[PDB]
């Protein structure tokens, strides 16, 4: 039946964009003695080349290369004149050896300059019929694409005539125009697969027509110069026959010395500037916010090249977050804008945002967080009960509310959504793990203002790295992201919080992660172990740490330092000698010097080491789990991490 | 605390540890049994369990037991006291492995302590008893010349020798009146049937690790790791915990299902996994409340038992103790025992999800099967257990010595072939499906299809709930840290029970099983040409030497010499073809390739979410489904998705969630609060319960199609392998002897590189096939449990707003906030995640050798095929993977490859790698430099094999067959540049080998490329030497670092990415590529500026910007810029608190020597400017300058450079600007600018920028 209504008009024009995205982007990879190459699928069928069979891809490697250009075999030997015998008087002594490797060294620069002739024929006769391709495939794929848009445009016209509101006329017109916007993005896709497809193919055709003939023009022109120099040194009779032998042997020229050729040498020479430029200037990001704190000055801004618009209340203050500088959102009523034509989305578009939180309201209260909703069109970010909540919501009345669990007051958390219309799949991670995986089949379209809110109600809040991208992200983007921000030179606590000198603390063990370790009285020694099952009640002992340079702050890989405990009376740690246990002492001159650090793949946790040697649980005994300093193998690798705070 | 004891089978009887036993199933008729008590309250009979089977069942005959498993029967087995003292001393060294780590030592810690409760659900709740059959075993003490006279003891444990088959144990429990005391809480005497002779053997295809020749070939099982997974069912037992309830039963209502007995919810317990996944959440907390209640009854008796009847000598008080231990009770100070929760669920979910058969054979290191529905293969013997040359009992078969604990080398069946022996098909019987058409073939029933029937999962999520001011949302979670398991054991700790001797038993009532056999042979007619059909025509009889490849499915099965092949018409043409003696030495090599090209054929999809790439012959080869084998494969699965491939689509359980009913409390407003939370997170509950419905549902119907259709691929490559050799060997036959001795090929060299192939082809395979899996769940059955759980949501919000309105009263300024909490509360869902259902989350694949890896001031083979590795006193090394070759005769190093394993020598399959550092060229020795080749490396024999030569400036990879002929590739670098990337520089090189081409890359970039298609055969072997051999100065040196060797082509994917990862540093490193350092004189070079560099002004304290020098003299073929010119620089620990390597972000001084003192680089605190000019005075301190400094590295890509930044103090966020150099026009200066802070953060990271710096210490590499 003929469309007449909106929602239909939307499936029938998502259609026809998908269906001409995997049309125009289809690849394939063929493994070459050259390197590895993406070949155009529908090369075949634009151009009629190699046409005439059931695939293009199959032919082209029986054939190679070579067998896309009409003028196969071109190539002309030029004329040489290398009169290598020298031009006899004096030189009685083996110092003739300084005439003869002058003439060498020239003989090798000879060989070059017609290695350079046979350069300038294949740019003259073979590439410049590989870019007469470049340009055909480049005006079909614009063909192709000015019929699209006049399918589209008469379907639209049509639905004009019917009986629709004019308000959603409106917002058909704008979503459509949106989509040319598209169309023109996936086809300038195509144009780059063409290019490379074809530079690789014209290097090639060097590599295994034009330089194994350069090879045999000239294997001849050596056999003719060599045996030349061999008749010069006969007539020299100063010299003693001996040296005869070992002069010719030094003077001889094999294959090698004549063979130039590197594949990235002559990439160097394809590539220009305006392709440099272009490389400089392209990037997914619409969003990259950087924040910077200077002296009685703050600087936030766009680095992403689109110039976003930032528009911020003052009092924002900047602080250190995780990697950085983060906004800092103190006092009630306090926003920050950012201004796109990029963030309207409409029907087609596919976009990514990610940022890092930390929240100080520590109440269970629904809190506005990130929006770009006009007149209850688009999606926004809020609080509820523990967690967060993400929405997105349909011009037709279509939702996704979906709600997130993990989150709680005063820890950083790293959040990464992903909106993919080609696959019609919505993906989102909290830190390492993938949380949610659905389908937005049903969403239709999307359209809203051309503005983002970042605001507060009454919770303090940081903010750190927000950024936006123009395409959906993978699994693997996410976790190598999370890493590599956290590969910093910090201790971190349990919270994600730098770790501080002089600062009280409470003490865990990733194997137990709720018991706190305490003071245990055994003999007159004081040792620590984790509480028992039953006295968890018990409150768990202090802890600081200290370093020789005063006036440092903030924990450092590779620090040294000792560990102290609060009390009316100062203890410090020592290692027992009868057992390796950990015991205290009242004498800051007994105690020792320890080591901090951490694993890449487990940011919040902590190692202790002395002499090289790890400080961990021990097995059970009776009651006691003993904080040790561990050599065995029969001890969890796991049981020498910790946690503070 | 756990001891084993030692005997031998002839010792006398003592009435200790040596006794005669009457055993329970005895019932006291006589024929008492001699006893050895291994430990505490476990004992061992060596004898055949007798109990139950016909004397004529030990025989093999038409008849089977079971129908899952190949059955040996063996009747002499254990029938002479030679054998029988074999049984104990085996018995003896598996307990010893077994106590040999901690979680084992628990495990037989727990069985000791684990007494059973001296009574039975019939006996009065005030009191203990002794005369059950459970409890209590007679003991004989009469001479045999003498009366009987008998006496009683407790034991926990008893093990016998194998029933009428040898490869199946058992552990069975003791039933009396047809209840069962170790399924109420009590526990009882357990019985195990036991054989560690004959074991199981299994695969893992669904494992990948690429091309390999090895992989999936078949393992046999550790017997230590099957007498553990008995003892786990030995611990339920004792705890009474072995529990029935709702069991997965197999659907068999059509001629392709698999046929099986029930399975009970502990099997799949004790195994691990993710087969506990099968069980849905509503079972779980059904067995969950069964347990509960059980202890509950026990706390109960502990309470009020005061007598004891069977014994006097029985202290009360003493066991009271020993069962609050057992079952972790609590006591109070009035001497009242109770249940705590927290105490209870620890307890529970240690035995049920703690001890596992996954999770015991991880910290063992040894292989089990992937999963409990996965298929085996026949059993094998094993020669002999108590050789330690075999089996230790430290690491079992995977001896690290012998080079058998890589992989599990030491259990894979194609390598430790002299471990054990294949079985005589004449004893092993097997139940087998006789499909007869309207021709007949016999399948096993182990080949079939499992589908569980709808009966298997449980519907309670359809019944009513009473919500109320203290409800619960109860949630059983199905796992249990292992590392808190093993550190909650003591090795320390005694061990103390009460006595065993006790009076004897005079009750003997008891029930005996029965077995009885069944046919072995089911005849069944059907029609349909399916997957059992299309592998028997992949098959040719063993006495047919003629055959021929056929696209017919129809030809080849009407012929007995035709083959079916499911590859291309042009693999078909070219197999059945005949040529002449001249062409079998190029037609052998070219088939071979064309068969593995043909296999791994790939494509790659993009429209779907979940599947990444397909595989399109499967339905060619198989014809599983809706008849994939006709038309086009891949079309119809883009219109139809997975379901085409499913033999049987399944009807889904989706219960219909049950209504909540709200309790009405009068006046207390908090309470009316609290039952509305209460209903809320108890939905939550429900989302979650229906999701565990349909993984469940998915996992025993549609995720087990789809192992079979793995294992059929796999099985039908294979078949494919076996045709082209036998087509091959038949054909070399045929040639008389005069021409055949013309013709060289190595018949081990063909099978190798067909199996590399199919190892390949088969990780595609599994890669299509997972994503197939998945995305019918996501797209078939979660959306239809959606649904449902959005209409429960719907009538929930009705009941709740209601119930708000009848109470609005009692909420006075409440219900209008309770009505906005429902309404936002009950809007969103709940998002499914698997990874909480399956246990889910490659640079080593294929290396045979990986040299150098530093230890103790030696080399050595890390690969695990334990080469041999001599390096001499010539050579030089550190611990940072370094070591120099010289011209001195004793600088060298030799290594001797293991005889087991090297590269092909028909197809050259295989890759080289390392880092070097090359010196540079005497100024004055120039024609040397360019004429002399020597040689670094050379692995030849009788002048066949390769080798690695440096010519001057240029670096050669050459390759000599048998009959003389030469190849060679390299690489050149210029030798012209002012600043070369490679001159004296760490770079990185791998070379790579194919049957057609040769390649060179440098740093991850494809540099040269030769054809080496003529090569005729390279026979290279045996030894690799290191060390320079030719016309040399005796100042020649090379540095090496990281030499590697793998068996298989290298991808340029691979290559680039290796190079990143040992790039990669901690530290940062100077001009060369060496580590920087603390107190050492460095140089200075700007990268964004290479032609200039510093120097200190003549009378005011700023750095000038002067032009870099260039050789003079030229000698037209050389040209460079100098580097050892201008201020040398130090770097300085700035606190000293802390080795000398410089790590990034660390905070520094930046010092520099004038004369004969050493100044330092400060800046104005204020300047109104982006950019100002540094300062440069002597060491002072003032309140004028800054003078810290942090080393930074912005760079994400392998680099040697490094930027400074200036700060104002150490705890501060302030940022004053980043050191580099600057044009005030035309002068330059040594400036600080805060521009740059904006443009390091750009992507990608510009190179070319003015900050980016680098050091140059003085070094013997590099002259003037």
């Amino acid at each position: 039946s003929p469309i007449d209504t909106d929602k239909k008009y939307y499936l029938w024009l998502r259609e026809i964009f998908r269906n001409y995205s995997f049309d125009i982007t289809a690849t394939q990879e063929i493994n070459t003695d050259c390197g590895i190459n993406k070949v155009v699928t529908w090369f075949g069928k634009a151009l009629n080349i190699l046409n005439t069979s059931d695939s293009f891809v199959e032919e082209f490697q029986n054939l190679g290369p070579i067998s896309l250009i009409n003028k196969k075999e071109n190539l002309s030997m030029p004329i040489i004149e290398i009169y290598g015998i020298p031009n006899m008087l004096g030189l009685p002594l083996n110092d003739l050896n300084e005439k003869l490797f002058n003439i060498y060294l020239k003989n090798i620069l000879y060989f070059k300059k017609v290695y350079f002739n046979f350069l300038d024929q294949w740019w003259t006769e073979y590439y410049s019929q590989y870019f007469d391709l470049i340009c055909m495939a480049k005006q079909s794929i614009l063909a192709q694409e000015k019929l699209i848009k006049q399918i589209i445009q008469n379907k639209l016209q049509d639905l004009f005539k019917a009986d629709i509101s004019m308000d959603k006329l409106n917002l058909m017109n704008l979503a459509t125009e949106k989509t040319f916007i598209d169309l023109s993005n996936e086809s300038q896709i195509a144009i780059n697969n063409i290019n490379d497809f074809l530079n690789k193919s014209a290097i090639c055709v060097f590599d295994t027509n034009i330089y194994p003939k350069f090879i045999s023009f000239m294997e001849q022109c050596i056999n003719s110069v060599n045996s030349n120099v061999t008749a010069f040194i006969q007539k020299c009779t100063n010299i003693t026959e001996d040296e005869k032998l070992q002069l010719i042997k030094l003077n001889t020229f094999m294959n090698i010395d004549f063979e130039f050729f590197d594949i990235q040498s002559i990439k160097d020479l394809i590539t220009s500037e305006t392709d440099l430029i272009k490389e400089e200037k392209e990037s997914d990001y619409n969003l990259f916010l950087f924040t910077l704190q200077e002296d009685n000055n703050k600087v936030i801004e766009d680095i992403s090249g689109k110039n976003t618009l930032v528009k911020y209340s003052d009092s924002i203050s900047l602080v250190y977050g995780v990697n950085g500088d983060a906004l800092y959102l103190k006092e009630p009523d306090e926003s920050v804008s950012f201004s796109n034509k990029a963030f309207e989305n409409g029907l087609t578009n596919s976009f990514s945002i990610c940022f890092w939180l930390r929240n100080l309201g520590e109440d269970i209260i629904t809190s506005k967080l990130i929006e770009n909703k006009a007149d209850n069109c688009g999606w926004e970010i809020y609080f509820e009960n523990n967690g967060l909540v993400f929405s997105i919501v349909d011009c037709n009345g279509n939702e996704e509310n979906i709600y997130l669990s993990d989150v709680i007051s005063k820890n950083w958390y790293y959040i990464s959504i992903s909106i993919d219309r080609l696959r019609n799949q919505l993906l989102i991670f909290i830190n390492d793990k993938l949380i949610a995986n659905q389908s937005i089949e049903q969403i239709l379209n999307i359209y809203s203002s051309n503005t983002i809110s970042l605001v507060n109600e009454n919770n303090p809040i940081y903010i750190e790295g927000l950024s936006i991208l123009n395409r959906s992200i993978t699994s693997e983007e996410v976790v190598n992201n999370y890493f590599s921000y956290l590969n910093n030179s910090y201790i971190r606590d349990i919270s994600g919080e730098r770790l501080e000198y002089n600062k009280t603390y409470e003490l865990y063990n990733y194997v137990f992660p709720e018991n706190s370790l305490y003071e245990v009285t055994e003999n007159n020694n004081i040792y620590l172990s984790i509480k028992d099952t039953n006295n968890l009640n018990i409150q768990g002992a202090k802890f600081k740490l200290i370093n020789i340079d005063a006036n440092k702050q903030y924990v450092q890989k590779w620090d040294e330092g000792v560990v102290c405990l609060l009390g009316d009376e100062e203890k410090y740690v020592d290692i027992s000698s009868e057992n390796n246990r950990i015991q205290l002492v009242n004498s800051k001159d007994t105690a020792k010097r320890i080591i901090f650090n951490n694993d890449i793949f487990m940011p919040n946790c902590l190692t202790f080491a002395y002499n090289n040697k790890y400080l961990s649980l021990s097995l059970r005994d009776r009651n006691y789990n003993w904080m040790i300093c561990n050599n065995n193998d029969n001890i969890p690798k796991a049981a020498h991490l910790w946690a503070l705070k | 605390p756990v001891t084993i004891n030692n005997f031998n089978y002839n010792d006398p009887i003592d009435n200790n540890n040596i006794i005669m036993m009457e055993p329970p199933f005895a019932r006291g008729t006589g024929r008492y049994y001699k006893a050895f008590k291994i430990t505490d309250r476990i004992w061992i009979i060596p004898e055949r369990y007798t109990f139950g089977y016909k004397p004529e069942d030990f025989n093999k005959s038409s008849g089977i037991f079971n129908r899952d498993v190949c059955e040996y029967y063996d009747p002499d087995y254990l029938n002479t006291n030679d054998k029988k003292n074999i049984f104990l001393q085996t018995m003896i060294k598996l307990f010893n492995r077994i106590k040999s780590k901690p979680l084992g030592e628990k495990l037989l810690e727990m069985i000791i302590n684990g007494i059973p409760y001296l009574g039975d659900r019939r006996v009065p709740l005030e009191e203990f008893n002794t005369n059950i059959a459970s409890v209590t075993v007679n003991k004989l003490i009469s001479n045999p010349g003498e009366v009987e006279r008998k006496k009683g003891i407790f034991a926990n444990l008893i093990i016998f020798g194998p029933g009428p088959v040898l490869n199946e144990n058992e552990t069975i429990d003791i039933g009396i009146q047809n209840h069962f005391a170790s399924r109420e809480g009590f526990g009882g005497i357990m019985q195990m049937k036991f054989c560690p002779e004959y074991v199981s053997v299994f695969n893992n295809v669904q494992e990948n690790k690429g091309a390999s020749i090895f992989n999936r070939r078949g393992y046999f099982s550790d017997p230590a790791l099957i007498l553990m997974h008995q003892l786990i069912y030995v611990l339920h037992g004792l705890y009474g915990i072995k529990v029935d309830d709702l069991p997965i039963v197999p659907n068999e209502k059509k001629f392709f299902m698999q046929s099986t007995d029930a399975i009970q919810a502990e099997e799949l317990y004790t195994f691990g996994g993710q087969d506990p996944s099968i069980i849905t959440p509503s079972t779980d907390k059904s067995i969950y409340d069964k347990v509960l209640q059980n202890f509950r009854g026990i706390v109960d008796r502990l309470n009020k038992v005061l007598v004891c009847i069977s014994d006097p000598n029985i202290n009360i008080n003493i066991y009271k103790n020993k069962f609050k231990d057992k079952y972790k009770f609590v006591e109070d100070s009035e001497g009242k025992y109770s249940i705590d929760v927290e105490s209870f669920d620890k307890l529970y979910k240690s035995l049920m999800f703690g001890f596992t058969e996954t999770n015991i054979a991880e910290n063992y290191k040894i292989k089990t099967r992937a999963s409990y529905f996965s298929d085996s293969l026949p059993p094998v013997k094993i020669k002999n257990l108590l050789d330690n040359e075999i089996y230790t009992i430290e690491e079992g078969f995977n001896i690290s010595d012998k080079d058998m604990e890589k992989e599990y080398r030491g259990q894979n069946k194609a390598i430790n072939k002299q471990a054990y022996e294949e079985i005589s098909k004449e004893h092993l019987a097997v139940y087998k499906i006789q499909m007869c058409k309207s021709i007949c073939i016999d399948v096993d029933n182990e080949d079939l299809f499992f589908i569980a029937d709808k009966n298997s999962f449980s519907d309670d999520l359809s019944k009513n709930e009473r919500i109320e001011y203290n409800t619960q949302s109860n949630y059983i979670e199905n796992d249990f840290p292992i590392n808190e398991l093993i550190l909650d054991t003591d090795l320390i700790s005694k061990i103390e029970l009460p006595s065993e001797n006790t009076e004897s038993l005079t009750d003997f009532n008891v029930d005996v099983p029965v077995y009885e056999k069944q046919p072995a042979i089911k005849k069944i007619f059907t029609d349909e040409n399916t997957i059992f059909q299309y592998l028997y025509s992949q098959t040719f009889p063993l006495d047919i030497r003629d055959i021929s490849l056929t696209s017919s499915f129809d030809d080849a099965l009407l012929f007995s010499n035709k083959v079916y092949s499911f590859f291309s018409m042009d693999y078909i043409k070219t197999a059945n073809k005949v040529v002449e003696a001249g062409l079998f030495a190029g037609w052998v090599k070219q088939i071979v390739n064309d068969f593995v090209i043909e296999a791994n054929k790939s494509n790659t999809m993009d429209k779907i979410a979940d599947i990444s790439l397909i595989v399109p012959y499967i339905g060619l080869a198989l014809n599983v489904g809706n008849e994939t084998a006709k038309g086009n494969f891949e079309n119809a699965f883009e219109i139809a998705g997975a379901s085409i491939l499913l033999e049987f689509i399944p009807e889904l359980l989706i219960p219909v969630v049950g209504a909540f009913l709200l309790e009405s409390y009068i006046d207390n407003k908090n309470k009316i609060i609290k039952t509305i939370d209460n209903a809320l997170t108890k939905r939550n509950e429900k989302w979650s319960d229906m999701y565990g419905l349909i993984v469940a549902q998915w996992l025993s119907t549609v995720n087990t199609q789809f192992y079979t259709i793995k294992e059929g691929m796999y099985k039908a490559l294979n078949y494919q392998a076996q045709a082209l050799e036998e087509i091959i060997k038949y054909r070399y036959n045929i040639y008389s002897e005069k021409e055949k001795s013309n013709i060289n090929i190595d018949f081990n060299d063909i099978n190798s590189k067909l199996n590399e192939g199919i190892n390949q082809a088969i990780d595609n395979i599994n890669n299509f096939i997972n994503g197939c899996s998945v995305s019918y769940l996501m797209k078939k059955m979660i959306p239809l449990a959606v649904e449902k759980l959005l209409d429960f949501d719907n009538t929930l919000k009705k009941n709740l707003l209601n119930y708000i309105d009848e109470n609005k009263l009692y909420l006075i300024g409440s219900a209008e906030y309770e009505k906005s909490k429902v309404n936002k509360y009950l809007k969103t869902i709940m998002p499914f995640d698997l990874s909480i259902y399956t246990n889910d989350t490659s640079e080593i694949l294929n290396n045979i050798i990986l040299n150098l890896r530093y230890k103790d001031n030696n080399l050595i083979d890390l690969s695990g095929y334990g080469a041999k590795v001599e390096v001499y006193d010539g050579v030089e090394l550190n611990d940072k993977n370094q070591f120099k070759l010289t011209s001195s005769a004793n600088s060298k190093i030799r290594v001797t490859q293991n005889q087991n394993i090297i590269f092909n020598s028909v197809f050259l399959d295989f890759s080289v790698s390392f880092w070097i550092r090359i010196p540079k060229y005497k100024n004055d020795g120039i024609q040397n430099y360019i004429h002399n080749e020597y040689t670094i490396i050379n692995c030849m024999k009788n002048n066949s094999g390769w080798k690695i030569s440096i010519r001057g400036n240029r670096i050669i990879w050459t390759l000599i067959d048998i009959n003389g002929k030469t190849k060679s590739v390299f690489f050149e670098y210029n030798i012209r540049e002012d600043i070369s990337e490679y001159i004296n520089r760490w770079f990185f090189v791998t070379i790579t080998n194919n049957l057609n081409n040769a390649k060179i890359y440098i740093n991850g970039k494809l540099e040269s490329n030769t054809d080496i298609k003529d090569i005729r055969e390279v026979i290279a072997n045996g030894e690799i030497i290191f060390k320079l051999d030719g016309d040399i100065d005796r100042t020649q040196f090379i540095w090496m670092k990281y030499f590697s060797i793998f068996n298989t082509e290298l991808s340029q994917s691979n290559i680039e990415e290796r190079y990143k990862i040992q790039s990669y540093s901690e530290y940062l490193k100077d001009f060369w590529g060496n580590p920087l350092m603390y107190n050492k004189e460095y140089y200075m070079f700007n990268a964004g500026n290479k032609n200039s560099y510093i120097k200190l002004k003549k009378d005011s304290p700023v750095g000038e910007i002067l032009t870099r020098s260039k050789y003079n003299q030229n000698s037209k073929y050389i040209n460079y810029r100098d580097l050892y010119i201008g201020e040398k620089f130090i770097i300085r620990r700035k606190s000293n608190s802390q080795d000398d390597i410089v790590r990034k972000e660390d905070y520094i001084y930046l010092d520099f020597f004038n004369l004969n003192q050493e100044w330092r680089v400060y800046t104005y605190k204020y300047f109104k400017k982006e950019e100002e000019k540094l300062f440069l005075a002597p060491i002072s301190d003032s309140d004028e300058f800054y003078n810290t400094i942090q080393i930074k590295e912005y760079d994400e890509q392998p680099t040697y450079s490094c930027q400074l930044l200036f700060k104002k103090d150490e705890e501060s966020t302030d940022e004053i600007g980043l050191i580099g150099i600057h044009r005030f026009y035309y002068k330059d200066y040594f400036c600080i600018s805060k521009w740059y802070l904006k443009e390091v953060k750009r992507k990608p990271y510009n190179l070319k920028l003015g900050c980016n710096w680098q050091f140059i210490p003085k070094d013997e590499g590099w002259t003037e």
